[PDB]
């Protein structure tokens, strides 16, 4: 088709329609790694998230306002 | 340079004006049937002055023609996408083919 | 010559490019929508 | 090593001219006008503004003490 | 799918249709690749320009004035259209 | 037709530097062949002292109409909208409010809008519903 | 346990390199083995010396107390008292870090005399580092101007075509101005009999004398940051000095002026610093605005980077002269961030492009991403860091400096926000040109960024991102030290 | 592929999926337009209020 | 983001990513200059956005 | 010990070979890798550790 | 703020559909032309792309029953319902904007799908619809461009709906005077100018195209050129603002530095 000089030009993103011969093997290695990070993010997100509208009762807010007066 | 009627140089110069006349007409008129009327009208305005012998008279018409083209010029002319000024011009130009020259950096 | 391109521009207004064929379907599924709405009215009586 | 850059004489003369514009500078009336604007007129404008509002802008926690909206509506009729 | 490439066989089948549909072409004037414009087809200065404008419109290109003046036969037009990556 | 951009000097004397007519390389014919096709420049062609204002990397120059004519139209367009707006205002043709603007109870919701007492009632309340 | 170990080890290091290389100089016509591979074994020893210097300050860093007010690690050496506080500690670390980076930049791009270059670089790093830990004006001035002698010879020997002009500029601009600072120092030693930091901070001089002292000190500082209109020496020096000289000059030397404001102006001339603050802002704002516009018309690749440093340090001067903690901390953060990004831009320009094509004109370069993708990645990333894009330490420094300026002066300090637009105008126009369009017709295809140049760019990028995302590593050390510089009486 | 000189373009015969999908998408819109008109044409033009029934 | 500074982080990288997307075909001159035009005009707004956040800290001492 | 204890006769033989052998000829084994990855990179890790776990 | 948010959500759906379908037309034509003057008669050759454009255009034109109608028509009404001088003026600007919104949608559709063919015959014999992968997002957006606004109207435009994130001062709540006090004519005026104005434009194009040969009239040529060059703002921005800003650096470089 054309000449892309791929012998030395090897960018991280491929360089003119690049697909390695062992692309199937690496794709599985990436999908498992990608799946292992979404689950880790989910566990971190659930354990770290909180509801900012429920951390204090309205009775507690009344005492804060009265003391601040 | 003086104008030489019925010469080879004049034919290219006149044909250059004729292309600009019809290409301008194509920009303004977006329908083929309406474009043919204007295209034939321009030629009827071109053949009428074909039998002119005096270079001095011919200079005025060339001056006149180059002013109508500038006056009627479309602000958004039609350009082929891969031609200069087109949408796909200089898109994904293939890299220059040349062997690398190593250097001991 | 008057329109020296008559025989070249003929296809631009014939067959698929006639005035009838160009607009025959300018409203996609207008009558299909009428039928479903007409059927819906009977189903709601 | 291999002289990977194809040196251009016009580029070199253009580059040399830009790096040595000071050689041909003349303190004429055009130059004096530009010098006055950038080094005297503009600094004076900032100089006046800087000291005009120096210590006159207590914006830390500035409070509103004037109602924003109108109480009663007066019709145009 | 995209255009099924563009070989000189399909290029010639489209330029010939332009000449056939041009009434200003001289009577007879057999259309062959070796045929010229001024002599074989009977085209003056302005008529040839109109043919070239249809030629560039047909393949959706723009022909510069310098290159247009070097196209005087039918085979030259076929070769000129072939030597262009943007001929569709 | 084409014209040079602003702030391009007519003359210069930089010693023995060659003096050439200032040319905007953006306006050159693109169907010609150049050594540097992208910049429309041939090798060893001399450069204007301000060539950076007259090349492809410079801001694109618009030469369809003159700047004075282009600014005359620009002012005319907004001038029409200015007169149209002022006439309706001075003439007072815009419609009147059909009803009294919305009112609210509890001294115009003063307490709910950050007011503390009767001193600051008018500082925070909305339009007060005088009809209870 | 700091200055004594740092000076003695480096002096021994200097002697060690001199003994080895100069042993066979006696018209021996010898070949020797130390000189094999462009004096590799002599460059390696000097590189090891720079690394050890970093470990020396780290040992003292372990014992540093961030909750202690006043100077720590107080030491008497050469009849001079040396001490470290929060501000001094971070600036010393930056200076020593750039040691190995500067040496590694000129590893195999010098025509010869590597041993002389290595000794000069290490000498400059130590002298500048010692200038942050001296506890009196006289010792400050001695180290402030001692760096001129190694730097003058370094530029004149290893410089570019105009090295002679650059050597005269740096020697004369930085000495004629520093002499005016010496006059103020001499006045202190005459009327107070001491130039100690702590001693002079508690003394209030007459408002007229403080004006005279401030002007003398600020002339030496303003030339060194630099500020307009005494900045014209810096573009010439950067465009001609070697890459390692540019790294030290852009990464350390220009930061001595900001540190000089901290030591010589704020705590001892506090009353007159408040009065001079509007004048300093006007000069620095014009320095920021003018330099950005001047950069738009430059054609030399390395000169463009030189002018970019002027605009950023104008923000540092604006932030450090704000009388609030936000502006002071932001100025110090921006100095550290500039200490990494600015050398990287010189490395990309004067160390990667120049070492291959040897031409610094901008017209020869365009579309470099076609055959140099790794170069373009770092060029784009460092371009955004230089423009104050978030996630970089420059943004944290610039935002806090701008915020502190607005707090100090809401009206004219708001003009500092123009750095967000102006910096992107000249920096991206250069980066957009170097990466856009087709590959240059004046360049031959050659090697991309090598492993050595990758190492330099990565380890200058890493500190910038860490400071940008979590600047609390820097703020915690600075908070107690920086709070002492504020002068206000709220009643 | 061969090009036929002087042949007018007839009605295109697209794949049946495209034609059926296009009509159904239009049929969904037109039916929904009429369905809302049957139930909201008074309120749309202000001729009646939503609660009035 | 729960504060204006986190908003500003997305605000800037929106222009960064758009600059890399408009000039994706960097071999085309028009795309290269168009991407620069989008970036510099958006940076003009960013300069004012920084000034607004600084005034927010001046008046309220927070961006939350 | 070859850089300091070798005599003149042995040293000169190595250098003459090295210039000729190098002449008979990418960007690797420059002599900095071991120094930086053993001295500099662990030093930066220690700085990272200090700002983290002090 | 509730009106702006709801129109923002709805606009994200049918405007993305327009760009996707516009890019589908460019890929369908072999020459990859982007000028509508070179299009014509695509309606039969690419009907699936035409329907996506047609449905998106009607949603954009606030045709009643569609998502745009429930999101855009209320905002235009809110200008008159404000009952102030500025709101009344903006109402006319919005009303003309609504009229133009239908005008350029009909003009774009006619040139691309209904006009007489302008591209070469070789283009039409190779004009085909794209693959399913390109089509799939467009169909999903097409359905969301019909029913999305109706389902989400009560969330954002319902009276009394809790949206405390968007604060509306009590003195600034005009959702009542906009909904009730409006004359019945204003409720349909954008519709009449849209559909009725669009039909007039369509009739002129098909049968009396000689009117739009604006290169004859001098005033029409200037008026066409002025708006085709985008109010000359690009020329003013570059030739005056950007050039002068660069010259200031040149003056600073030459006379100062
Ligand atoms: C502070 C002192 C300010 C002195 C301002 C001197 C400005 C100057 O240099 O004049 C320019 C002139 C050189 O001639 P030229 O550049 O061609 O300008 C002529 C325009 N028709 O220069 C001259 O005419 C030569 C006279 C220079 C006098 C310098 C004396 C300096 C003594 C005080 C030093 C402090
Ligand atoms: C083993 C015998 C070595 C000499 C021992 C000695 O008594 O010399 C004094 C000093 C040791 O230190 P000490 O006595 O405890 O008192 C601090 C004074 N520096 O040792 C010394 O002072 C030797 C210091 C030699 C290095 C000084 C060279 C100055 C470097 C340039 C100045 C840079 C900073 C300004
Ligand atoms: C890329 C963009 C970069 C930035 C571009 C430039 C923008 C930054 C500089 C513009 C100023 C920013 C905003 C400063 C004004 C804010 C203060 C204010 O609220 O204005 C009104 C205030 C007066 O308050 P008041 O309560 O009425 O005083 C009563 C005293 N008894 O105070 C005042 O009286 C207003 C002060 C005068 C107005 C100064 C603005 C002109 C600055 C010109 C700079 C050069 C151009
Ligand atoms: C304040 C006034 C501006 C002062 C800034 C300094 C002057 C301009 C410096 C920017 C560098 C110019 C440059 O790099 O080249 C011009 C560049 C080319 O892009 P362009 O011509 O638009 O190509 C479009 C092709 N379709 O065009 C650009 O990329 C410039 C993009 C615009 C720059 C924004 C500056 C502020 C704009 C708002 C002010 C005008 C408000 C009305
Ligand atoms: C804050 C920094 C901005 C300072 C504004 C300075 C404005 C200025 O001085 O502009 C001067 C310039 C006219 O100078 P010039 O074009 O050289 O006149 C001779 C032509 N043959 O005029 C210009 O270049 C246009 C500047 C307009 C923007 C101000
Ligand atoms: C929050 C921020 C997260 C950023 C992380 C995103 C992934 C990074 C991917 C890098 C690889 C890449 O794309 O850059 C390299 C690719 C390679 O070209 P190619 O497409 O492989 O084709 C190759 C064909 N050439 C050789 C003709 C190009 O392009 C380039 O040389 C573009 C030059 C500029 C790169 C800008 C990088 C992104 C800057 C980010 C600023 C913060
Ligand atoms: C499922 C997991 C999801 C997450 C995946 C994470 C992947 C991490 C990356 C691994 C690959 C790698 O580090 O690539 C390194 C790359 C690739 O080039 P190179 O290695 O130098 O090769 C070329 C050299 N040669 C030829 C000698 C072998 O270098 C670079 O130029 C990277 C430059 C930095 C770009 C990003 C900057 C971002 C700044 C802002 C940050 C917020
Ligand atoms: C360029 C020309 C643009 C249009 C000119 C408007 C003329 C006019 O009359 O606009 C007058 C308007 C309206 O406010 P008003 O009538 O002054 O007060 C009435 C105040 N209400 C409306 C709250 C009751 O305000 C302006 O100017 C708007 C700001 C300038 C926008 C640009
Ligand atoms: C911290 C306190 C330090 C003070 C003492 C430093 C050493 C002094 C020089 C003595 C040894 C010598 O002259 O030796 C020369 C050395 C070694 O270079 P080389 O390439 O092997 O020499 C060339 C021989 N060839 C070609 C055969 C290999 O180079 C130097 O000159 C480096 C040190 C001086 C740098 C700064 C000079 C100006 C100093 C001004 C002070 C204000
Ligand atoms: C208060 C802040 C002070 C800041 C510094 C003051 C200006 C410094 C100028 C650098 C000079 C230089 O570098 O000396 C070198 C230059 C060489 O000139 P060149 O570059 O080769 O071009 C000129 C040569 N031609 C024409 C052949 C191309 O010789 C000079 O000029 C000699 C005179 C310098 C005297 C400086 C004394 C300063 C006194 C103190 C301030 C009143
Ligand atoms: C809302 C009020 C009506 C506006 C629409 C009228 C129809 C129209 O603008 O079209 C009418 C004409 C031409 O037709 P065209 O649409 O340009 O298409 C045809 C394209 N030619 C011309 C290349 C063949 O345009 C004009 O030059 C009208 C003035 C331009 C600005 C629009 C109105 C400004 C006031």
């Amino acid at each position: 088709h054309h000449i892309h000089t791929p012998s030395y030009i090897k960018p991280p993103t491929g360089g003119w329609n690049f697909t390695p011969a062992n692309w199937k093997q690496n794709t599985v290695l990436v999908l498992v790694g990608f799946t292992a990070c979404c689950v880790g993010l989910y566990k971190l997100g659930e354990a770290g998230s909180y509801n900012p509208k429920l951390k204090y009762k309205e009775e507690e807010l009344s005492r804060w306002n009265q003391s601040a007066k | 340079k003086a104008v030489v009627p019925f010469s080879e140089a004049n034919k290219k110069y006149v044909s250059s004006l004729y292309r600009k006349s019809l290409r301008t007409a194509h920009d303004w008129i977006n329908k083929t049937e309406f474009y043919r009327v204007k295209a034939s009208e321009i030629r009827s305005r071109f053949d009428a002055n074909k039998h002119i012998n005096d270079p001095n008279e011919l200079k005025v018409i060339f001056k006149e023609t180059e002013a109508l083209l500038e006056d009627y010029a479309h602000p958004d002319p039609i350009i082929p996408p891969c031609r200069p000024g087109g949408s796909k011009f200089e898109r994904n130009i293939p890299p220059r083919v040349e062997a690398r020259i190593p250097i001991d950096v | 010559a008057g329109n020296p391109w008559k025989r070249r521009d003929a296809w631009r207004s014939q067959g698929a490019f006639t005035r009838a064929n160009r607009f025959r379907g300018a409203l996609p599924g207008f009558f299909w929508g009428l039928g479903a709405f007409g059927v819906y009215c009977v189903y709601e009586k | 090593g291999p002289h990977l850059l194809r040196e251009d004489a016009s580029f070199q003369r253009y580059g040399q001219l830009r790096d040595n514009l000071a050689t041909y500078w003349k303190f004429n009336r055009k130059a004096a006008r530009n010098v006055f604007i950038f080094l005297v007129a503009v600094p004076a404008g900032l100089g006046y503004l800087a000291y005009n509002y120096e210590g006159k802008t207590p914006f830390v926690g500035k409070r509103r003490t004037e109602p924003i909206f109108e109480q009663d509506y007066v019709p145009r009729k | 799918s995209s255009t099924p490439s563009l070989t000189k066989e399909i290029i010639y089948d489209r330029i010939v249709e332009i000449l056939e549909s041009y009434d200003n072409v001289k009577q007879g004037s057999t259309i062959s690749p070796a045929a010229s414009f001024s002599k074989d087809l009977g085209l003056d200065s302005l008529d040839t320009v109109e043919v070239l404008l249809e030629l560039e419109n047909e393949f959706s290109i723009l022909i510069p004035d310098n290159e247009a003046d070097e196209i005087k036969t039918v085979q030259q037009a076929v070769d000129y259209i072939a030597a262009q990556e943007d001929s569709i | 037709k084409s014209f040079l951009p602003h702030f391009i000097p007519k003359n210069y004397s930089y010693g023995d530097y060659p003096r050439l007519k200032p040319e905007n390389l953006q306006k050159r014919d693109p169907y010609l062949k150049y050594d540097d096709q992208a910049n429309k420049r041939n090798f060893n062609e001399p450069l204007h002292p301000q060539q950076d204002d007259l090349d492809m990397w410079a801001p694109d120059h618009f030469d369809f109409v003159q700047d004075s004519i282009a600014l005359k139209w620009f002012g005319t367009f907004f001038g029409v909208l200015a007169v149209f707006s002022s006439v309706i205002y001075i003439g007072g043709l815009y419609p009147e409010k059909p009803a009294n603007p919305r009112n609210y109870p509890f001294s115009g919701l003063a307490k709910d809008l950050g007011a503390s007492s009767e001193e600051d009632t008018l500082l925070y309340a909305a339009k007060i519903d005088k009809s209870i | 346990m700091l200055v004594q170990n740092l000076i003695i080890f480096n002096i021994i290091g200097i002697v060690l390199l001199v003994l080895l290389n100069n042993n066979n100089n006696g018209i021996l016509n010898k070949k020797s083995l130390l000189t094999i591979k462009n004096e590799l074994k002599l460059k390696q020893i000097g590189l090891i010396i720079s690394i050890i210097n970093i470990l020396i300050i780290i040992e003292n860093w372990i014992g540093f107390n961030s909750n202690y007010y006043g100077f720590q690690n107080i030491e008497r050496f050469l009849n001079i008292y040396w001490g470290i506080d929060g501000i001094s500690l971070l600036l010393v670390l930056l200076t020593l870090i750039l040691g190995p980076i500067a040496i590694l930049s000129n590893w195999k791009n010098l025509k010869g005399y590597y041993t002389y270059y290595v000794i000069s670089i290490n000498m400059l790093v130590i002298l500048m580092a010692l200038n942050f830990i001296c506890l009196d004006l006289v010792s400050f001035y001695i180290l402030f101007e001692s760096t001129l002698a190694p730097l003058f010879l370094l530029i004149g020997i290893y410089g570019a075509n105009n090295k002679n002009k650059a050597a005269y500029y740096v020697l004369i601009y930085t000495l004629a101005s520093s002499l005016f600072m010496l006059l103020s120092i001499v006045i202190y030693y005459i009327i107070i009999n001491s130039t100690d930091y702590i001693y002079i901070n508690n003394i209030i001089l007459s408002i007229n004398l403080q004006s005279l002292l401030f002007i003398g000190i600020i002339i030496g500082i303003a030339v060194k940051t630099p500020l307009m209109p005494v900045h014209t020496w810096l573009p010439t020096v950067h465009s001609e000095s070697p890459l390692g000289g540019s790294i030290l000059l852009a990464g350390v030397i220009l930061k001595l002026a900001i540190y000089g404001v901290i030591r010589l102006l704020l705590p001892n001339l506090s009353e007159i610093s408040m009065m001079f603050t509007p004048i300093i802002y006007i000069i620095s704002i014009l320095t920021l605005i003018y330099s950005s516009l001047i950069t738009l018309k430059q054609t030399d690749l390395k000169v463009i980077i030189a002018y970019s440093s002027i605009s950023h340090l104008a923000v540092c001067m604006i932030g450090i002269f704000a009388n609030n903690l936000i502006g002071i901390n932001g100025s110090l953060i921006l100095c550290l961030a500039h200490g990494f990004v600015s050398p990287a831009l010189f490395i990309l320009v004067g160390g990667i492009l120049y070492d291959r094509y040897h031409n610094r004109l901008i017209n020869y370069y365009q579309g470099l991403s076609t055959f140099m993708p790794i170069f373009s990645i770092y060029l784009v990333v460092f371009s955004f860091c230089n423009t104050g894009t978030p996630l970089s330490g420059n943004f944290v420094g610039e935002f806090l400096s701008i915020t502190g300026a607005v707090i100090r002066h809401p009206i004219i300090g708001s003009l500092t926000a123009a750095s967000v637009l102006l910096s992107a105008c000249y920096q991206m126009k250069l980066t957009n040109r170097l990466t856009g369009s087709v590959f240059s017709q004046y360049l031959h295809i050659t090697n991309d960024v090598t492993n050595r140049e990758i190492f330099l760019l990565n380890w200058l990028l890493i500190p910038t991102i860490i400071i940008g995302i979590y600047p609390s590593f820097v703020t915690n050390i600075l908070n107690l030290a920086s709070s002492t510089l504020i002068y206000s009486v709220l009643i | 592929f061969k090009y036929v000189r002087g042949a007018i373009v007839p009605k295109p015969k697209v794949h049946p999926g495209y034609v059926i999908t296009s009509k159904f998408l239009g049929g969904l819109m037109w039916f929904w337009i009429f369905y809302r008109a049957k139930q909201d044409y008074p309120v749309w033009f202000g001729l009646k209020h939503p609660w009035e029934h | 983001g729960d504060n204006y500074l986190i908003l500003f982080v997305g605000w800037e990288f929106i222009g960064v990513a758009s600059y890399l997307l408009i000039s994706f075909w960097f071999t085309r001159f028009n795309a290269v200059k168009s991407g620069l035009s989008a970036l510099l005009i958006n940076r003009f707004g960013d300069a004012l956005l920084v000034l607004g956040l600084s005034y927010l800290v001046l008046v309220t001492g927070s961006v939350n | 010990t070859d850089y300091l204890f070798q005599n003149a006769a042995n040293q000169a033989l190595y250098v003459d070979n090295e210039a000729d052998l190098k002449e008979l000829d990418e960007n690797e084994n420059e002599g900095w890798e071991k120094i930086m990855y053993v001295g500099f990179v662990p030093t930066m890790i220690l700085i990272f550790a200090i700002v983290l776990f002090k | 703020y509730n009106l702006a948010l709801f129109h923002l959500i709805c606009h994200s759906f049918f405007k993305a559909l327009l760009f996707m379908s516009a890019g589908s037309v460019i890929h369908s034509i072999i020459s990859e032309y982007q000028d509508i003057r070179m299009y014509g008669g695509f309606r039969q050759f690419i009907p699936l792309a035409y329907t996506c454009i047609f449905i998106a255009s009607l949603s954009l034109m606030a045709i009643p029953g569609l998502t745009g109608f429930y999101s855009k028509d209320i905002i235009i009404e809110s200008m008159y319902g404000e009952y102030t001088f500025s709101g009344f003026i903006i109402y006319w600007f919005a009303l003309i904007s609504a009229t133009c919104t239908s005008l350029y949608s009909i003009r774009l559709i006619y040139y691309t799908f209904l006009n007489n063919p302008n591209s070469p015959k070789y283009i039409y014999i190779n004009l085909k619809e794209n693959d399913i992968v390109l089509i799939t997002p467009m169909i999903i957006l097409t359905i969301l461009s019909i029913f999305g606004g109706y389902l989400l109207r009560d969330i954002y435009l319902g009276m009394g709906s809790p949206f405390n994130e968007l604060f509306i001062h009590p003195n600034n709540l005009s959702l009542i005077e906009t909904e009730f006090s409006l004359p019945s004519i204003l409720k349909v005026l954008p519709l009449i100018t849209g559909l009725g104005g669009g039909l007039i434009l369509l009739l002129i194009y098909e049968f009396n195209y000689s009117l739009f040969l604006v290169y004859n009239n001098k005033n029409l040529s200037k008026l066409y050129s002025f708006f085709n060059q985008k109010i000359m703002f690009d020329q003013l921005l570059n030739n005056l603002i950007l050039r002068s800003g660069l010259n200031i650096g040149w003056l600073l470089n030459v006379h100062i530095d």
